[PDB]
């Protein structure tokens, strides 16, 4: 009972067997139409190659839509793909590598759309990474990508909404200008006297201006660098100036896997075309070939049901812009042994991560303190963020509980007021501090039994590397 | 000095016009100009893109009219492309295609054009009517980005102020944006939308009676269209360009203008050479970006055309005027312009409805 | 892989027979048999997916076929009701290139007969 | 679903004759077609993909031409091992069949 | 709301604002004289008049 | 000129009614001093006017009554309206009736 459209995948650069074996045994009948799938392996990945190999199986096959992947880094096939869909009008998802890296600004008439997250979900999750450390945003964007504007503009954007605690944005926007004379993009890194510092730019310029904050004292001990998915999205390659860890987010490592990816992607085009045959009772008749072009109105319907589907526990909805709604996403770090070793959790508004503290980081002082009236004031978090805004310190208080797990540093960091947290806050800037904040937990300040001593001066006495501002006598 | 210089051309005389400007600046480095036929449907078009890219020392691709692929495909590939039709402005623009250079400026021109005509007749109010597409958003930050006059320390009393409308390209709903506008205070529309949308409003000011005395409409080029300028009614004022009919002119001061990157060029050390004809991946000549600065710099060759000096986008800098005014059927010229130097008219100015 | 079909019979007129085709990878792999006329017309009979979804006849057999298949043993299970007239013989084909779709099998039987 | 019906009724030809039988289907079917071929109880042999694009171990005797529904297949310089019956298949819906021919040498 | 968001030392009071503000100015006055806001913030012309 | 929405909830229905007071003698004086033609609408919410990111976007539209005044609504407003100085970034004021705080 149900027909045929014709669906052909293309895989530039392996394995076609495991790609074959995990999609022929999806059943896609309970759909209303069933997919007729038709594999090509290909090497050249230049230009005319891609047009000549895709109008050719255009003309040869029925063809609805492609499925096409990669295993290179060049983001320019990705508008070749972007050029073709409006000149075909016929759906094209690009699942991977260079055809999964985001392309701004696509055509009206497109029905071009890739596995990835957009350029601005980027910039959300790298504020909720900085949300447990209660970092500060310093954006630097050196080359001009397409999608530049819509990042300083969603990084704006949240700063000014609500309980924010964030410092300000010194902002620095370069170009390709082709000028070596022109220094003062290695003077100007000086104006960052941050420890958090955002970078926004494509590999190959990156490669080069590490060189430069190295050149100029950016190392990376007393500095971060937080990097989204274009410029060190490639996981199995490193360029060696990257001593620059703690880069952004990519998708899930391994692309659920490559062939599964392959599968979803023949589960969108079957649904859809389903669907379309379900409440208009007729399917686009196929294009004749890449020469002849008069003998489609439909194709926007075709667009406008592609980006509603729903498979069996995965909402893979699509924006307008071609992207992805929720999708899994990971946090990488790097491994001063040039690996890249850390898979954190990002789940569509949720973050899960590792250690409770950021290793390597003498000046770093742990600082024990007790909650009393209106000295040391104990308040809880915002619903909201989790952060503090005038607060401004964790005081990581320790839970204790059944005596088969070790405590609880992770627990949630309950804010704190008061005198004494005002006076530390002009001691710190006094000198030079950082604080490591914490609760005690025996409850047994300024005590001495028999043999010892307990409370804040029980951790003076065990050597904990400490102080004890609060009330004491 | 036996490079090439690719070009794509509408008829077979141009080629022959095209060999000939070569061969003028041949006087100068000997050169190719191979060239070959535009074609429709033009991905078959992008197919010979490396019909032309055989040669390696083939330094810049002259197209003319359709926003061509050629762009996209040649523009991997760091190869500046001149042309000539980027009048739809749209791909020689921001969304940064990093091979173009206009020789024209374009559909939503520089329009100071309007903004100098205003000191001449001390205008101060603007209705400002604009269709929504890529050319009214490009024409609204322009003419928006024309403000700066503010900055002294002589019009003060109001530059520009009133507002703007939206316009989608609807047939029917015209006639609820001029009922607003006409409540308003303000007397001068200018009207900058396409000639269908000018077939679209067209009527629509005379069923209301706003036209004749009480307006003064300042029109953009696409007016001048033979479904448009006859149903344009009698006193509006449109604008038209010098040249972009006369392409040979075009064409020799463009092969001038590129030989003298040519000279400049070959004087220099580390010229790597663009690929053999489309022959795989990662093909990006390293010189791209050293030909797109030393083009961007130069000076023009200067005879035919005047002097056109190229901006950071690839605007000419060029006196771009010629104001027709709607007499009772014909249009006439009325006066002789400049880029700064308005020399207002030696004709008379028959305003509508009272002249 | 090798097919081996089994369970032939038609010892009632009008009966019931779950016949199969064992295999020897499958699981991939939709069903689809063949009856032979006395003028040996290897008319179809059921359709299944690899899957066990899509669940299909001709318009010969319709209204009385009971269908179901295993891909653990690689066997297909359909009783014969309305080839009461015939002298059949049945064998099953594997299409080749797997999937809910169909292709051109040369991945048939051995073929076994059904007799009234 | 569509149903297909080939015909007629015979391969009558002597020893390295010629036949041709017609795949008609009541749907357009842009030349989905097979071919297979068998004695009577021995089991089918296939011959013919979408371009008539023979097999390995499949002699050159076997061609074809037609296009959209209609197709004709041709079997020319039998040898009397193939002794056997010619069959079409259409997959437009699940899987298609019609009649087909039986061999006989004259 | 402007004049106390524009403060950043005032922030913490601006913090406690957001949980109780009204949409009108007879809502709180009247709201005032039934025990459920004990305090209220506005103009002088308005607050002198309804004193 | 009544609003639409009489009874502050769901419903749309304007009505005319009267209106006096302090601003509406002050507007009788200035209206009878400079040959004003005039009609009086009452605001659509109940607001002040304030300034908001709407619409999720980069974009910052005037709530309430100010809003009225930028879009065209109005000419002139007349009313308890105070004097910021986020208002008087782009809203030409007047020497100010009297003084409070």
């Amino acid at each position: 009972s149900p027909p045929s459209i014709g669906i052909a995948v293309i895989l530039v650069g392996s394995d076609e067997v495991a790609i074959k074996d995990a999609h022929e045994k999806d059943d896609f009948h309970h759909l209303s139409v069933v997919p007729r799938v038709e594999l090509v392996a290909m090497n050249e990945t230049d230009p005319k190659s891609i047009i000549t190999r895709i109008c050719d199986l255009m003309s040869d096959r029925k063809i609805q839509g492609v499925v096409f992947a990669d295993d290179t880094d060049q983001e320019a096939i990705a508008q070749i793909l972007d050029f073709i869909s409006a000149q075909t009008l016929t759906p094209i998802l690009g699942i991977h590598g260079g055809s999964s890296m985001i392309m701004a600004d696509k055509d009206e008439s497109s029905m071009f759309f890739q596995f990835g997250p957009s350029i601005e979900q980027q910039a959300s999750v790298m504020l909720n990474i900085m949300e447990e450390y209660d970092w500060y945003i310093f954006s630097i964007v050196t080359t001009y990508f397409p999608g530049y504007q819509d990042f300083v503009n969603k990084i704006r954007s949240t700063i000014e909404n609500s309980f924010v605690g964030w410092e300000l944005e010194e902002v620095l926007l370069l170009d390709m200008s082709l000028d070596d004379g022109d220094s003062k993009i290695q003077n100007q890194l000086k104006k960052l006297q941050s420890p958090i510092i955002l970078l926004y730019c494509t590999k190959e310029e990156a490669t080069y201006i590490f060189e430069v904050a190295n050149s100029v004292g950016l190392t990376g001990y007393g500095y971060t660098w937080i990097v989204p998915s274009l410029v060190a999205g490639d996981t199995d390659t490193v360029p060696s100036e990257f001593p620059t860890g703690l880069i952004s987010v990519s998708y899930d490592e391994w692309d659920y896997g490559l062939p599964a990816r392959v599968r979803d992607g023949i589960a969108i085009i079957t649904t859809a075309a389903s669907d379309m045959l379900s409440e208009h009772s007729f399917i686009p008749e196929p294009k004749s070939s890449c020469y002849n072009t008069h003998e489609i109105y439909q194709s926007n319907m075709l667009n406008r049901y592609l980006i509603n589907v729903t498979f069996e526990g995965r909402d893979l909805s699509f924006s307008e812009d071609g992207y992805q709604m929720h999708p899994k996403l990971v946090i990488i770090l790097l491994n001063k042994e040039r690996k890249w070793e850390r898979v954190g959790k990002w789940k569509d508004k949720s973050l899960q991560m590792k250690y409770y503290v950021w290793p390597r980081m003498d000046d770093h002082l742990s600082i024990v303190t007790l909650e009393e009236a209106p000295f040391v004031i104990v308040e809880s978090v915002d619903p909201l963020s989790g952060t503090c805004m005038r607060n401004t310190v964790p005081c990581q208080k320790r839970i204790i509980s059944e005596n088969k797990t070790d405590e609880e540093p992770g627990y949630i960091k309950k804010c704190c007021k008061g005198f004494c947290i005002d006076i530390l806050k002009k001691i710190s800037k006094s000198v030079k501090f950082t604080y490591d904040l914490y609760l005690v937990t025996n409850g047994k300040h300024g005590k001495k039994i028999n043999g010892t001593w307990n409370g804040m001066i029980g951790e003076v006495v065990m050597k904990r590397a400490y102080m004890a501002v609060g009330s004491l006598t | 000095k036996i490079v090439n210089i690719g070009a794509v051309l509408s008829t077979r005389k141009h080629e022959q016009m095209f060999r000939e400007a070569v061969n003028q600046a041949n006087k100068r480095i000997q050169l190719q100009a191979t060239s070959v036929t535009h074609k429709p449907n033009a991905i078959q078009m992008a197919l010979s893109v490396c019909e032309d890219l055989i040669s390696s020392q083939v330094y810049a691709i002259l197209v003319s009219h359709t926003p061509t692929p050629v762009s996209y495909t040649a523009g991997f590939y760091r190869i500046p492309v001149l042309g000539l039709t980027t009048r739809m402005s749209i791909y020689s623009d921001k969304s940064i295609h990093l091979s173009f250079l206009r020789t024209v400026p374009p559909y939503s021109h520089q329009s100071s054009v309007w903004f100098e005509m205003m000191r001449v007749y001390n205008w101060n109010h603007i209705i400002l009517l604009v269709s929504d597409d890529h050319e009214g958003r490009a024409a609204q930050k322009r003419l928006e980005t024309l403000l700066e006059e503010r900055e002294s320390k002589d019009n003060k009393r109001g530059p520009k102020a009133e507002k703007v409308l939206q316009f989608d390209p609807g047939t029917k709903n015209v006639t609820a944006l001029l009922m607003e506008a006409r409540e308003l205070e303000a007397r001068v529309i200018i009207l900058s939308a396409s000639e269908d949308d000018a077939a679209t409003v067209y009527r629509a000011a005379a069923m209301l009676d706003m036209t004749g005395s009480g307006y003064v409409w300042l029109v953009g080029e696409r007016e001048i269209s033979g479904n448009a300028l006859r149903y344009a009614p009698d006193g509006i004022i449109g604008l038209q360009l010098i040249n972009g009919k006369n392409e040979s002119a075009h064409i020799s001061d463009a092969v001038g203008v590129v030989a003298q990157a040519v000279h400049e060029l070959l004087e220099k050390e580390n010229i790597t050479d663009p690929p053999r004809g489309c022959v795989g991946n990662t093909n990006i000549w390293k010189t791209g970006p050293l030909f797109k600065r030393v083009l961007m710099s130069s000076k023009y060759a200067d005879g035919v055309t005047g002097r056109v000096e190229f901006n950071e986008d690839g605007d000419r800098k060029f006196a771009q005027y010629s104001i027709m005014n709607l007499q009772n059927r014909k249009l006439v010229q009325v006066g002789i312009y400049n880029g700064t130097h308005v020399i207002p008219n030696d004709r008379k100015i028959i305003w509508p409805g009272g002249e | 892989v090798k097919l081996q079909e089994s369970g032939g019979g038609l010892v009632q007129p009008g009966g019931s027979l779950k016949l199969s085709c064992a295999a020897s990878t499958f699981s991939s792999y939709t069903m689809s048999w063949v009856r032979q006329t006395p003028e040996k017309r290897l008319e179809w009979v059921a359709y299944i997916s690899n899957g066990g979804g899509g669940t299909y006849y001709p318009d010969t057999v319709k209204g009385r076929f009971t269908i179901s298949r295993d891909n653990a043993k690689n066997t297909l299970y359909l009783q014969m009701n309305s080839l009461k007239e015939d002298t059949a013989m049945y064998y099953c084909a594997r299409p080749s290139r797997g999937g809910s779709s169909y292709w051109y099998f040369d991945v048939w039987g051995a073929g076994t007969t059904v007799t009234v | 679903d569509i149903q297909m019906t080939q015909s007629p009724s015979s391969l009558s030809a002597s020893l390295g004759g010629k036949v041709t039988i017609t795949c008609k289907a009541s749907q357009d079917i842009n030349k989905y077609i097979a071919w297979y071929q068998h004695k009577p109880g021995k089991g089918p042999r296939l011959l013919i993909h979408y371009t008539s694009s023979l097999q390995p171990g499949i002699p050159s005797r076997f061609s074809g031409s037609g296009s959209g529904r209609d197709y004709s297949f041709s079997i020319s310089n039998l040898e009397p091992e193939d002794i056997a019956t010619y069959y079409c298949l259409q997959y437009d819906n699940l899987y298609t069949f019609g009649g087909g021919t039986k061999l006989e040498i004259k | 709301d402007i004049y106390f968001r524009r403060q950043v030392e005032l922030s913490t009071m601006y913090r406690h604002m957001e949980k109780h503000n009204y949409e009108s100015a007879a809502e709180a006055i009247q709201a005032v004289r039934d025990n459920k806001l004990h305090a209220f913030i506005w103009d002088s012309a308005v607050l002198e008049f309804e004193a | 000129t009544g609003p639409n929405d009489t009874s502050p909830g769901s419903p749309r229905h304007t009505v005319p009614q009267c209106c006096y007071g302090f601003c509406i003698d002050l507007l009788i004086k200035l209206a009878r001093t400079m040959q004003f033609t005039y009609e009086v609408h009452l605001v659509a919410d109940g607001k002040f006017g304030t300034q908001e990111r709407v619409q999720n976007s980069n974009k910052k539209e005037w709530n309430g009554m100010m809003g009225e005044l930028l879009s065209g609504q109005a000419d002139m407003i007349v009313a308890p309206l105070t004097i910021n100085n986020e208002r008087a970034q782009y809203i030409e004021f007047s020497k100010p009736f009297k003084y409070q705080g």
